[PDB]
DNA sequence: TTTTTTTTTTT
């Protein structure tokens, strides 16, 4: 039964390869794919041995737009996962009821403790109430509730990772304030949170089609006239036979970023990194010991983690802030990414103020956008990559619908 | 012991480190003043009230959650 | 948005429905397109040209300044009077153009965008 | 000792 797994994580790429089996239909997003697979197995649950108790739980809590299959993002971790269960906020502790049978008044379940160790969907987020809020925050950092109600004082356990989603004011995300005020939710609140997913939009119009096909399609082959059997044995598997350790060699690799970045954040109207963001990171340390049955702290997985508790940072920032942070980390940190998407994002927008200038004068909304070449290299000097040719020969840029002319300099937009 | 003061305000803050009057000033709220009662029966207080001014930079939270374990009653509120 | 997609497709069924075919054509689904086009209207105000000549300079002030360094005051007003003025001809419409960009100017203090 | 509907005092 492992036999296969023994080479399938061996792989030493099963990265790619899982991110896109979770979310099956909904395109793009391959990063939040990559937060929500971090936490769908989990992390290291460690006893500290100073009596301080740190959680082994990864909460996510999503954001964005009305339209972009947020609540699809919950509805498929419902089925993917195991022992999970649902609600929305428009129940969350026992409450006495009077049996249907018995007509006795006992005491039920909430919805808190029925995750007692998977997970917990809550959905509508910023529809709950002051007595919901006040009890939510509560299972966070301690994990555990009391009942003193009319039934009887009891102690319970709840040790449950929470995956949400809330709405942005005034029906639409909008990246001049901080994350913190289109949220609407009560700050200390959203400290109780990992990761911080910021689902946005923009009219685009080389995803309009590869949007559109896809519904198209999923309208064509539903009527009357990593598949799903290796990851879900997998989070069978990987959940148990794993132990991460934590050796010391990782443990002065972090701070020469932290001694920078504080005083990079400090310095504008922000706060930076802090405590609850390293216990973040050190928490998705272990979030690939599953993944990889790796289990050992290497310098290789910290670019990964320190990566990844950045993501989650600059995007929750001002509107200068938020590029300027960019322009600072994005380029300290050298991201382990493609050389390639970095050359997408140039062309991109290179594109797509070109039509919105040629919106604003002319209107028309024309076919063939054109683009000379020479603006591209000119901030291609900037990352110092200076590569066309074996990006034009690659195809991960035609499926963008573009072109590039050697005599012409075009680099000619269908659509 | 002749040094009796500083010793107490030494270890009252391991972690946070800087300007030990913040850390000199809350020695005092542990013991507290003495409750007087007048002829008139008109007592007073025998509590002191501290305010750490200043930007929310996570510095205080630990120093809160400090004085409230170390406390003979305590309770830390949001 | 997307949603207004979905609803496309079910407007063109419930055609293909109305006219007992089993197969969708494009007869039905340009109608069911024309019929949500006038659906939704354009909203209106007692002003677009004053917005054409708002992000018509801040397209030209953005990508401007992000590699030089700046551009001269008195000399991005004209700019404008230096690509539009060059089709149209009529000799008293220069400064009935300079006297409304100038007004225009001095608006964008206060929504704080365009600043000195 | 539970819903649901309707009136009036209260934070
Ligand atoms: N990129 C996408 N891919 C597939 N479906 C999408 C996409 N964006 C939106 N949808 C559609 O939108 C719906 C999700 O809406 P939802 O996010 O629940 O709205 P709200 O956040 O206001 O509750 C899904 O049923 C899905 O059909």
């Amino acid at each position: 039964d492992v036999k296969m797994i023994t080479s399938l994580s061996k792989d030493q790429q099963i990265g790619e390869k899982i991110f896109a089996s979770i979310a099956p239909s909904i395109y793009g997003h391959e990063d939040i794919k990559r937060g929500l697979a971090l936490a769908l197995f989990g992390g290291e649950p460690k006893n500290p041995g100073g009596k301080h108790k740190v959680r082994g739980d990864i909460n996510v809590l999503l954001c964005g737009d009305p339209g972009t299959a947020k609540s699809q993002f919950l509805k498929y971790i419902e089925k993917v996962s195991s022992r999970a269960i649902f609600t929305t906020g428009q129940g969350l502790t026992a409450y006495v009821q009077r049996h249907p049978v018995s007509r006795e008044w006992t005491l039920e379940a909430g919805a808190l403790v029925l995750a007692d160790r998977g997970v917990c969907l809550i959905d509508e987020f910023d529809k709950m109430n002051d007595q919901d809020r006040t009890s939510i925050h509560e299972a966070m950092e301690q994990q555990s509730i009391s009942i003193s109600k009319a039934g009887i004082v009891t102690s319970l356990q709840a040790r449950c990772t929470v995956i949400a989603a809330a709405n942005p004011i005034g029906g639409r995300y909008d990246p001049s304030l901080t994350f913190s005020e289109n949220v609407d939710l009560t700050e200390p609140i959203i400290s109780r949170f990992d990761i911080l997913c910021v689902v946005r939009d923009t009219v685009d119009p080389v995803q309009d089609e590869m949007l559109a096909r896809f519904v198209v399609g999923s309208h064509v082959r539903h009527h009357p006239s990593l598949p799903q059997e290796v990851l879900k044995k997998y989070i069978i598997y990987a959940k148990e036979r794993v132990h991460p350790k934590l050796n010391q060699m990782d443990q002065d690799k972090v701070a020469k970023m932290y001694s920078d970045l504080r005083k990079e954040s400090m310095a504008t109207g922000s706060i930076p990194i802090t405590v609850r963001h390293i216990e973040s990171m050190i928490r998705m340390a272990e979030a690939h010991a599953r993944i990889h049955l790796r289990d050992y702290v290497i310098e290789d997985d910290v670019n990964m983690a320190i990566r990844v508790m950045l993501e989650s940072f600059i995007d929750t920032q001002k509107f200068s802030v938020m590029r300027s942070m960019r322009k600072t980390f994005a380029r300290y940190l050298s991201f382990r990414r493609d050389n390639n998407e970095l050359l997408l994002f140039i062309l991109k927008q290179l594109v797509a103020e070109q039509v919105t200038y040629q919106r604003n004068r002319f209107g028309a909304q024309q076919d063939t956008i054109e683009v000379p070449e020479k603006d591209l290299v000119d901030k291609a000097r900037q990352i110092n990559i200076h590569n066309l040719s074996a990006f034009y020969d690659s195809e991960l840029f035609r499926m963008n619908k573009f072109s590039h002319d050697l005599k012409r300099k075009m680099i000619l937009q269908q659509f | 012991l002749p040094n009796v003061y500083e010793v107490i305000s030494k270890s009252i803050a391991p972690s946070i480190f800087g300007g030990t009057d913040m850390k000199k000033a809350i020695a005092c709220l542990l013991f507290g003043g003495s409750r007087k009662r007048l002829p008139d029966g008109l007592t007073r207080r025998g509590d002191i009230n501290l305010l750490m001014l200043g930007d929310p930079g996570t510095a205080k939270s630990q120093l809160l959650k400090f004085v409230e374990k170390c406390s003979p009653i305590g309770v830390y509120t949001s | 948005t997307v949603r207004q997609l979905e609803s496309m497709i079910r407007l063109s069924e419930a055609m293909a429905r109305m006219h007992c075919c089993d197969e969708v054509q494009p007869k039905h689904v340009k109608e069911a397109f024309r019929l949500l086009n006038k659906s939704i209207i354009r909203v209106e105000t007692p002003e677009y040209c004053r917005i054409s000549n708002l992000i018509v300079l801040h397209l030209r002030k953005v990508e401007e300044e992000e590699d030089e360094s700046a551009l001269k005051r008195s000399e991005l007003v004209n700019w404008y009077l230096k690509e539009i003025e060059s089709e149209i001809d009529s000799e008293e419409e220069l400064i009935n153009k300079k006297r409304i960009i100038e007004k225009v100017i001095h608006r964008l203090t206060h929504y704080d965008h365009v600043l000195i």
